[PDB]
C-alpha cells in the first residue's frame, strides 16, 4: 500500500520527466511545472493528456487548472486511482 | 447534415484564399470522423513555385488540408452548423506527428481527407488519418488542435 | 562558404514564388547544422487568407521553411555550393514528426530556422531542430529526407 504509492509516484515521475525533457531527479513533489520544470502552456496540455492516457483516468479543466506542482497531479491521480 | 459544400465551409472555417484548402465535405460523423476533399488543378498559384515545369502539390498543404477538415469536424461536433458561434472562435494547430508522404499529388487529382477522432476532451482535438487519391493512400498524419477566440 | 544569400539559395533550391520560404543562410557547419531565416512581412499573399484581419504565418509553412533549410544543408554537405549539379538533384522529404507550435508567427518577425543533422545512414537524411523569433522557440520539428534526381 505504501509501496504501491511509491511505485505509482515513480511511474508519474517518468511521464513528467519524458514529457518535459527533464531528469526524474528534478521531478520532486515540490517542483512546479512552469517555474522549475520549464513547461509552457502546450507542454502542460500535452502532459495532462499523457498522464490521462498512462493511468487511464480523466481530469476536468476546472480541477486541472488548480494544479501547479507535481505533488498536485500526484495527489490527483491517487484519488481517481 | 452530412454533406457540406463550399458555401457551407465558408461560414464555418475562417480560412480564406489562398489558404482555404477544403472544397467539399462528403461525410461527417460528429465526434468520430470526416471525409472531405480538395480538387487539385494547375490553375493554382502554388504551382508557379512548386515547381516550374513540374507541378507537385506541397505535402505540407496536404497536412494543412487535413487539419482544416479536422477543424471543421471539431467545430460542428461541438456546436453544429452554427455560423454565428463560428464567428467567435478560430482554431489553433498544436502539434503534427507521424506524417508520411507516399505518392506525389498533381493537377487533376482529387485529394480526399480521411480523419478519425483519436481523442477529444473539451476543446482540444486530436485527429489522425490519411489523404487519398482514387482509393489509394498518398499521405498520413496525426495532429492535435485546440479552439481559440478569433478575429 | 558559411553565409548564403537569396542569389545563392536560388541556385541550389528548385523552389520558386510563392513556395521559397528561406531568405538568407547565416551559419552553415556542413554535416552538423544550419541557421537560416525568412522574413515575415504583411505584404505576402498568404495573409489574405490566414486569416482576414489577423495575419498569422501558417504552421505548416514554418515546417516547410525548416525543411528547405535542412535540404540546403544536405545538398551542400555532400557537394558543396555547386549549382551545376543542383540542376539534377532535389532533396525530397518523406516524413515529419514531433512538430510543435508554441508561439504564433506574425508580420514583422524574423523567422529563424535552426536545423542540426540528426542521423545520416545510407541515403536517409534525418534533421531536426527549431524555429525561432527573437531568441524564443516558436516551433519545433523533426524530418527525414533523401536526395533525388530532378
Amino acid at each position: 500500500s505504501m509501496g504501491y504509492l511509491m511505485a505509482l509516484f515513480e511511474d508519474i515521475q517518468a511521464v513528467i520527466a519524458e514529457q518535459l525533457n527533464v531528469d526524474a531527479a528534478q521531478v520532486t513533489p515540490e517542483a512546479e511545472f512552469v517555474k522549475d520544470l520549464g513547461a509552457d502552456s502546450l507542454d502542460v496540455v500535452e502532459l495532462i493528456m499523457a498522464l490521462e492516457e498512462k493511468f487511464g483516468i480523466e481530469i476536468p479543466d476546472e480541477q486541472a487548472e488548480k494544479i501547479v506542482n507535481v505533488g498536485d497531479v500526484v495527489k490527483y491521480i491517487e484519488d481517481n486511482k | 447534415q452530412s454533406q457540406f459544400f463550399i458555401e457551407h465551409i465558408l461560414q464555418i472555417l475562417p480560412h480564406r484564399y489562398p489558404m482555404l484548402l477544403v472544397d467539399r465535405i462528403t461525410e461527417l460523423q460528429a465526434n468520430q470522423k470526416i471525409v472531405a476533399y480538395k480538387n487539385i488543378t494547375f490553375n493554382e498559384d502554388v504551382f508557379n513555385g512548386h515547381f516550374p515545369n513540374k507541378p507537385i502539390f506541397p505535402g505540407v498543404l496536404i497536412v494543412e488540408g487535413m487539419a482544416q477538415s479536422g477543424g471543421f469536424l471539431a467545430f460542428t461536433s461541438l456546436w453544429g452548423f452554427d455560423p454565428e458561434i463560428a464567428k467567435t472562435k478560430i482554431v489553433y494547430f498544436m502539434t503534427i506527428d507521424k506524417v508520411k508522404f507516399r505518392i506525389p499529388v498533381t493537377p487533376g487529382d482529387r485529394l480526399e481527407y480521411h480523419l478519425e477522432v483519436l481523442k477529444h476532451k473539451g476543446m482540444i482535438w486530436q485527429v489522425g488519418g490519411t489523404a487519398q487519391v482514387d482509393g489509394k493512400v498518398v499521405a498520413e498524419a496525426e495532429l492535435k488542435a485546440m479552439i481559440a477566440e478569433r478575429e
